């Protein structure tokens, strides 16, 4: 499948390798909501958004 | 900071908190009206704040600034991470006392062995997390091009520079980028990035400010 929400929604948080604490937006599958982490500025994965409307949009649905 | 020790207050009076409602980056002063800080830092709403230690209570006598212009380095890669390095400028003079002064730029590059001091109020854990209330300091020496590039192979350029303990136990940590390394009373590196924090094998890499003193000058000059 593609553009397919599990291949980012379900993915673990990273922070990165950067060292910053920049306030984003992850899901978490587990509790299933968008729930805020402090990023570290660079690389990480998808599953990082500016908002929580961005997050709640993106991982709406999730098959 | 990791493995390092409580400053004490104003011991570091360069050392800046930037805020965007909370902490998310350290800067260096440079000018009664300049900070240095990292590329990877930048956000549009910034709020300067000198003269801190306890970085969780306002005491009274702090100076929370607005920067009215940060502008990262033209030629800034976000993948590669090359050109991390800002200026931020602040709407108005901070008053330079025992507690915020500015710190000097390099007037050379520093070599393999020199001991620098690294500052912040990042996480103190190399497992988990915890935020310290005071700045934390930490002693390390700069790293041979050799043992960086060792390393982290494909990822350093000219313009950075690892320093710490191969060993581990010792490193800056998240909630520090964008803070000075300081060696013999200059501004030598800025906290940028490194694989974990106090990991084996994997020493922190810095922003080498020595590079960047002809864009420095010009940008202060021009804005
Ligand atoms: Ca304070």
């Amino acid at each position: 499948p593609t553009g397919n929400n599990a291949e980012i929604c379900l993915l673990p948080l990273d922070y990165g390798p950067c060292r910053a604490l920049l306030l984003r937006y992850y899901y978490d599958r587990y509790t299933q909501s968008c729930r805020q982490f402090l990023y570290g500025g660079c690389e990480g994965n998808a599953n990082n958004f500016y908002t929580w409307e961005a997050c709640d949009d993106a991982c709406w649905r999730i098959e | 900071i990791v493995g390092g020790y409580t400053c004490g207050a104003n011991t570091v009076p360069y050392q800046v908190s930037l805020n965007s409602g909370y902490h998310f980056c350290g800067g260096s002063l440079i000018n009664s009206q300049w900070v240095v800080s990292a590329a990877h830092c930048y956000k549009s709403g910034i709020q300067v704040r000198l003269g801190e230690d306890n970085i969780n209570v306002v005491e009274g006598n702090e100076q929370f600034i607005s920067a009215s212009k940060s502008i990262v380095h033209p030629s800034y890669n976000s993948n590669t991470l090359n050109n991390d390095i800002m200026l931020i400028k602040l709407k108005s003079a901070a008053s330079l006392n025992s507690r915020v002064a500015s710190i000097s730029l390099p007037t050379s590059c520093a070599s393999a062995g020199t001991q620098c001091l690294i500052s912040g109020w990042g996480n103190t854990k190399s497992s988990g997390t915890s935020y310290p209330d005071v700045l934390k300091c930490l002693k390390a020496p700069i790293l041979s091009t050799s043992s960086c590039k060792s390393a982290y192979p494909g990822q350093i350029t000219s313009n950075m520079f690892c320093a710490g303990y191969l060993e581990g136990g010792k490193d800056s940590c998240q909630g520090d980028s964008g803070g000075p390394v300081v060696c013999s009373g200059k501004l030598q590196g800025i906290v940028s990035w490194g694989s974990g924090c106090a990991q084996k094998n994997k020493p922190g890499v810095y922003t080498k400010v020595c590079n960047y003193v002809s864009w420095i000058k010009q940008t202060i000059a021009s804005n």
